[PDB]
RNA sequence: AUCCUUAUGCACGGGAAAUACGCAUAUCAGUGAGGAUUCGUCCGAGAUUGUGUUUUUGCUGGUUUAAUUAUAA
């Protein structure tokens, strides 16, 4: 059962996919961690969605800790 | 993986004649034209259905 | 740079609409596979080039064709026609849509 | 003129000037490709049978040879 | 010339053919100064980085290592050698000679299609290949 | 006259593939190829390089020069017309052999 | 497409300025073939042989072994067939027979009564 | 060539086999001029007589000219069929159609010395435009002096591998050219070596073909090697021909034909006990080397009497003169000695004769008695042999059993596959691709298409009555061509009374049909022409080509499936409308009634298919899975009854029901096992 | 509330191409790359360098005979 989800777990998708989840979900908090990194608060069109797989990409690529550490 | 089905070919209209995994394809030709429309409307429900 | 290796590797297959769409280029078309026939036992078709060197076809027409000389139309593959390259295409259309401003410019003044 | 037999029966087929000058045959339709499903599908199931159980066949000169063998006024 | 490592003993030609199994193993025998052996290592020279992934090269002396000579039958200025598994290839190349090599290969490409050949037949433990060249003008 | 060179090729190589693919074109449009032959004539002076090789004759080796079958086009129409409209008006004498 | 020897200019020119002019107004045998070869032509011959054998009637037939032999041949052989089939009512083996083997005014005449 | 070459007298022997015997011919007995390979020297015309032609020529042309225009008339062939050749500008040129945009081409002669700077090909030819000069030399006779300097195409053929493809006559042959070949080979992604690689198989299929030539004592010299499990000499190294006849025999292949012909022998000669009063017949046991080892040899069969035998001279199979007075002894046996000939000697007697004598009179052979019969067979050159001594119905028999044997044996036919593969020669009739099971989908594309079918044209009815036998009338006939998509249909029926004073009815039916095939394409515009049209009977193939030579882009061809328009009379509509017509007609019809309207022509189609080859079988007890229900009602338009669409759905069941359970029930064939393929082979043909 | 414009995301349906699509702890580049001209000027984002694959990427389909048992003795 381990290589299944090992493979699974060690995929790009599924690694952000997991931390998509326990971001919270919300215009202003969002944006409140978005203002905080210094990344952009918004961008050209975006549903609060995609600004919230945004949070989930920029945490995954610089490998920076939780917004629990962020603040 | 195996976590997810193996795809089934997509058939149209044009495809319909060419496709001979599935059963019915010449032996019953009427089913098969059945079949095959009810898969162009699945598709196209399926895109009305997330739009709404 | 080095040659990558010598080793065959297990051929591996796919036929679509659309590759042999893509196929349909890189084979030899049945028109084409009929001129590698030669008959036994008695004379090919053969036409001047233009530089005059006889290129034969040989099984291309029915041997009633022959005696007639009528060739043939036959089966023409409309998939192995030559076709442009992406960098001469917009290449020519932008040199068309210019030449039509300039004859404009000569059709008014 | 010459018949093989409220039944029909139509020419049988027959190459132009390998024919040129022959008696011509009148068969019927079911019973050309009867006949001929016939042999064909008991060569089928020979086929089947030597290749799975393996068996070679006796066969040669005169069995291939006797494979090789096989009027109406209106 | 510089290009090639050469085997300043026996041991280095033997076990530089026993550590390599995936590619096979060529050695140039000849002298330096002679005129002909200058040729085929600047010839082997050039292919040596195309040809790294399925062969190697390697240059070997006579007057170095001369322990060779009589088991190979080394004569004439230069011979080239094929080796897989330890195993000695053989070639019919047109010139009688079945064994080494010794006439100057002309063109690149023809030298790396005698490798490639000697190579694929090695691989099916196939003891003689076919050149695509009789060269047998030559010898 | 740009066409016959490959009449006689049972394959080819990408570069007369696209020459193919030009002399076709010409064919299927050719109010739109008279009209950029004509500007082409009238306008362009800048040119794409053109490539040499050398024929051995063993003996002679000569120049081969290959032009961009665009122009390779309007040097063509140039030339027939030229050819036709230089022998109707009775250009050379007796004497160009 | 580059099969040399369909290509011929008259069709191709006329098929190409009509384009030409349309677009306009929008906007407002080959001589290098070798001669067919003996036994090819006797194959036509035996063909042609047993379809004027099936009917010695149909004048179809008689007119059509008569022009392809003259396409493919002509000289005498045609003109000996034509006149062998025409032995009476059908008018085109006449107005075949006349216009082939003619070349002469008095012999034109012959045919002519004949037919008439 | 240019060059004085003859062939000798040796080269020109060529011998033939018949069932009659074995003949030979040689040439070289008479003596005269020997015999020279022509040379160019005679077949080009020097320029004198070339120029000195044109100006007569010219004048003879002018001449004619004026005297058609002098008649108000235009040149007629004939008149210049006596010169097109003669005259340098060509006069086959004034009648090309081309000419009229010719005029407008000028300093075309500069042009071409002007090409080699453009492009990088030789051009032997810079002086000639075919179009504007014409083609100025024929070789086409160099050719056919050629062939008859060398004695023709047998006493080529003896020079070649052909008699050893099997083939009893060169007329339906063909080649595949090996350029073509390398073409093929070179679309796939390969290595240079892999490249070169390739472009020495053309070479050794020449080698191949050569062979028997090409081997031989004398060209060679040398000293000969033995392939090593077969009788195979090779008197020079020859890399290419030593592959290639190791790769002819495969398997132990040698031993199975020799193996093969003992078994043959035996099992005709094991039933003849009776008549010729053998006690036994044994095969021997054999040193597995023994077939293609040449030294020596020992007795294959061994053959028994009841009392004894009585000998004759040792003589050939095909002579005639027999005198069984000379010996009487007990008992005989067989040698069979397969050969791989070279040129220097293919004759099978002479062979035969020393190789039995050496043999019989050898120390180390073994034989059981000192009567026998060696049977030699050449492998090349498919010859046979025997060397006897012969008892009272032995060469009636031999001669008759080896004809068969020769044409029957399975390792023969294997030796002339693995061979004909080598020279890739190959037979043909027709060049077009048939329906296939696989080739069934291509159908539907966007080429207008129609199908043509004979099998209705000339009919008869055998009718049942009390007293005499066999009622019989003719009726007429239809010629049924549809077009699956539209599903429109033509029929021309044939009317009784145009049989009425013809014999030999059959011939002429597929040439009317014929015709009425050409009429009906000519009828349709060139927007409606189709393209493929497609004919079950092969026989139709001939006469359609004959009538369709005037629209060359239409291609023709036949069917491996049996398409179900045979049935098509079974139809009631239709039937009634053949039966009443009083005259040669034409009508339109659509099969498909309105199918199109709800659902695509494929499926329209193929739903045709059920329809019609349920009537091939079970016929009017299909017709009561239509006519089940009253209420559904055919209307005066269409053929089939209006349904909905699920009553189809059924019904197409209980068609798809008679096909399954009647295939099997006449082939004796259970339904259930049959894969899914081969249902939709069983329904298509 | 309806209607419309632009840009972006997802997508049903319809085409075209794969000498085509990409990659770079790498050099420059609206602080001007690369072109055009009718000689007045005009257009305005890629160019170099190395490299991966490219008659091809993944996946599939076809073809190459159960048990049981009955006589009058």
């Amino acid at each position: 059962n381990e290589s299944t989800a090992d493979i699974l777990k060690q995929l790009p998708h599924e690694r952000l996919q997991a931390v998509l989840e326990k971001i919270p979900e919300e215009d202003l908090e969002v944006r409140r961690l978005l203002s905080i990194l210094k990344k952009p608060e918004v961008v050209e069109n975006e549903d609060v969605q995609q600004r919230r797989i945004r949070l989930a990409e920029i945490l995954m690529v610089d490998e920076i800790d939780l917004e629990n550490i962020n603040n | 993986l195996g976590l997810l089905p193996k795809p089934e070919p997509k058939v149209k209209l044009s495809n319909m004649m060419s496709v001979f995994e599935n059963d019915q394809n010449i032996t019953d030709p009427t089913a098969w034209e059945k079949v095959v429309k009810d898969q162009v409307d699945l598709r196209k429900r399926k895109h009305l259905e997330e739009n709404e | 740079k080095a040659l990558p290796i010598p080793e065959d590797q297990p051929k591996k297959k796919r036929a679509g609409r659309k590759f042999r769409k893509y196929k349909e280029k890189f084979r030899l078309s049945h028109v084409r596979q009929l001129q590698n026939r030669m008959e036994f036992g008695k004379q090919e078709q053969t036409v001047l080039d233009s530089y005059g060197e006889e290129v034969g076809l040989g099984m291309s027409n029915t041997s009633l064709q022959q005696a007639v000389g009528a060739t043939s139309g036959s089966r023409r593959s409309a998939g192995n026609q030559a076709k442009l390259t992406k960098v001469m295409k917009h290449r020519i259309s932008e040199a068309n849509q210019q030449a039509d401003e300039f004859l404009i410019s000569l059709g008014h003044n | 003129s010459y018949n093989i037999e409220d039944t029909i029966l139509t020419l049988k087929e027959s190459s132009i000037f390998d024919d040129t000058d022959s008696t011509e045959v009148l068969e019927n339709v079911k019973a050309a490709e009867e006949n001929a499903d016939r042999e064909k599908l008991r060569l089928r199931q020979m086929n089947k049978d030597r290749r799975q159980k393996k068996k070679i066949l006796n066969v040669s000169s005169l069995d291939i040879e006797e494979e090789e063998e096989g009027l109406i006024i209106g | 010339s510089v290009l090639l490592p050469q085997l300043r003993t026996g041991w280095h030609v033997d076990q530089a053919i026993v550590t390599e199994t995936k590619r096979l193993v060529v050695i140039r025998f000849g002298r330096k100064n002679d005129r002909q052996c200058m040729i085929m290592d600047e010839l082997l020279s050039s292919i040596a980085e195309r040809v790294r992934n399925f062969a190697v090269i390697y240059l070997c002396d006579i007057d170095e290592v001369s322990d060779f000579d009589e088991m190979y039958e080394l004569t004439d200025p230069m011979t080239v050698m094929f080796f897989y598994h330890n195993k000695h290839m053989m070639c019919d190349f047109g010139t009688g000679n079945n064994n080494k090599l010794n006439f100057i290969v002309d063109d690149k490409q023809e030298m790396i299609d005698i490798l490639e050949t000697i190579f694929r037949g090695a691989r099916k433990n196939k003891g003689l290949v076919v050149s695509p060249y009789d060269y047998n003008h030559k010898r | 006259d740009l066409k016959d060179v490959y009449a006689s090729k049972v394959r080819l190589n990408a570069s007369e593939r696209e020459e193919l693919a030009l002399i076709e074109e010409a064919y299927d449009n050719p109010h739109d190829t008279l009209n950029r032959i004509k500007k082409y004539l009238l306008t362009q002076r800048v040119f794409k390089p053109v490539d040499i090789t050398m024929m051995e004759n063993y003996q002679n080796i000569s120049p081969v020069y290959s032009v961009d079958p665009l122009e390779k086009i309007t040097d063509a129409y140039l030339d027939q017309y030229l050819w036709y409209e230089a022998d109707q008006r009775k250009l050379f004498p007796n004497w160009i052999k | 497409s580059l099969i040399p020897g369909n290509v011929d200019l008259n069709k191709l020119t006329e098929e190409r300025e009509k384009l030409l002019q349309s677009q306009i107004d929008e906007n407002l045998r080959v001589n290098s073939l070798s001669d067919a070869t003996l036994e090819d032509l006797q194959k036509m011959r035996t063909i042609l042989k047993s379809y004027r054998k099936a009917d010695p009637t149909n004048p179809q037939g008689w007119i059509a072994s008569a022009r392809l032999e003259e396409k493919a041949r002509k000289f005498s052989v045609a003109k000996k067939i034509i006149e062998n089939g025409c032995q009476p009512r059908s008018s085109d083996i006449w107005l075949e027979n006349i216009r082939l083997h003619e070349s002469d005014v008095h012999y034109c005449k012959t045919l002519v009564a004949t037919a008439i | 060539s240019a060059s004085h070459i003859l062939i000798p007298a040796s080269d020109l022997s060529w011998s033939k086999q018949t069932d009659t015997g074995i003949t030979h011919f040689r040439a070289g007995m008479t003596h005269e001029d020997e015999k020279l390979i022509p040379t160019i020297f005679r077949y080009i015309t020097t320029w004198e007589n070339e120029f000195l032609d044109s100006q007569r020529v010219w004048a003879e042309y002018a001449t004619k000219r004026q005297e058609a225009i002098q008649q108000n008339r235009r040149l007629a062939f004939e008149e210049l069929e006596g010169s097109w050749d003669r005259g340098i500008p060509r006069i086959s040129t004034l009648f090309q159609r081309d000419r009229h945009t010719l005029a407008y081409d000028r300093g075309h002669r500069i042009r071409r010395e002007f090409k080699q700077y453009s492009l990088e090909r030789n051009s032997p030819f810079w002086w000639t435009n075919s179009h504007h000069d014409g083609k100025l030399w024929n070789l086409n006779a160099y050719r056919t002096d050629v062939i008859q300097a060398l004695g023709g195409i047998e006493t080529i053929l003896e020079h070649t591998l052909f008699k050893g493809t099997g083939f009893n006559s060169w007329e339906g042959l063909f080649w595949e050219k090996a350029s073509g070949f390398e073409d093929s080979m070179q679309f796939k992604k390969l290595t240079h070596a892999q490249r070169t690689g390739l472009s020495q198989i053309p070479n050794r299929r020449f080698t191949l073909w050569w062979s028997p030539t090409i081997n031989r004592a004398n060209v060679y010299v040398g000293f000969l090697v033995q392939l090593d499990l077969t009788g195979i000499f090779l008197h020079g190294k020859i890399p290419t021909l030593k592959i290639s006849l190791i790769q002819i025999f495969r398997a132990h292949l040698w031993q199975k034909i020799h193996e093969s012909i003992v078994f043959d022998i035996c099992q005709i000669l094991d039933g003849e006990l009776d008549v010729l009063q053998i006690e036994s017949v044994t095969k021997e046991t054999v040193h597995p080397r023994k077939s293609y080892k040449m030294n020596s040899s020992a007795a294959d069969i061994t053959m028994e009497s009841v009392h004894e035998w009585e000998v004759s001279k040792p003589s050939l199979l095909h002579e005639t003169n027999d005198s069984f007075k000379g010996l009487i002894t007990n008992k005989m046996w067989f040698d069979v000695q397969l050969r791989y000939g070279d040129y220097d000697s293919h004759d099978i007697s002479r062979y035969v004769r020393a190789k039995f004598l050496d043999y019989t009179t050898d120390n180390v052979s073994m034989y059981p008695s000192p009567t026998g019969v060696m049977i030699g067979i050449d492998l090349a050159y498919n010859m046979y042999d025997a060397y006897g001594n012969w008892f009272n119905g032995l060469k009636p028999l031999i001669q008759n059993s080896m004809r068969t044997i020769m044409k029957a044996n399975p390792a023969l036919y294997v030796l002339r596959e693995r061979i004909r593969k080598g020279l890739q020669i190959y037979q043909s009739s027709v060049q077009e691709p048939f329906l296939n099971s696989s080739n069934y989908a291509e159908l539907f594309n966007n080429d207008i298409k129609l199908f043509v079918d004979d099998t209705n044209v000339y009919r008869v009815t055998v009718h049942k009555t009390f007293e005499g036998n066999v009622a019989t009338k003719a009726i007429n006939g239809c010629i049924f061509t549809l077009n699956p998509k539209t599903g429109h249909l033509f029929l021309k029926i044939i009317h009784t009374s145009v049989w009425a004073g013809q014999k030999r009815l059959s011939q002429l039916a597929k040439w009317k049909t014929a015709e009425e095939v050409s009429a009906l394409v000519r009828s349709l515009p060139k927007e409606e022409q189709p393209k493929q049209i497609i004919v079950t009977r092969k026989a139709m193939l001939d006469p359609l080509e004959v009538h369709m030579l005037d629209f060359p882009n239409i291609a023709i061809r036949p069917t491996e499936l049996r398409l179900p328009f045979s049935a098509a009379m079974s139809i009631d509509k239709l039937s009634d409308v053949v039966m009443k017509a009083t005259e040669p007609q034409m009508v339109l019809f659509n099969i498909y009634d309105d199918w199109l309207d709800r659902i695509s022509s494929y499926t329209a189609f193929s739903r045709l298919t059920l329809l019609l080859r349920a009537l091939k079988t079970n016929e009017e007890s299909a017709k009561m899975i239509l006519l089940s229900d009253p209420t559904i009602t055919i209307k005066s338009y269409h053929l089939w009854p209006s349904f909905t669409d699920e009553q189809w759905i059924t019904i197409e069941s209980q068609m798809r029901d008679l096909i399954l359970t009647e295939y099997g029930r006449k082939y004796n064939v259970n339904i259930s096992a049959l894969t899914q393929t081969e249902i939709k082979d069983i329904i298509l043909g």
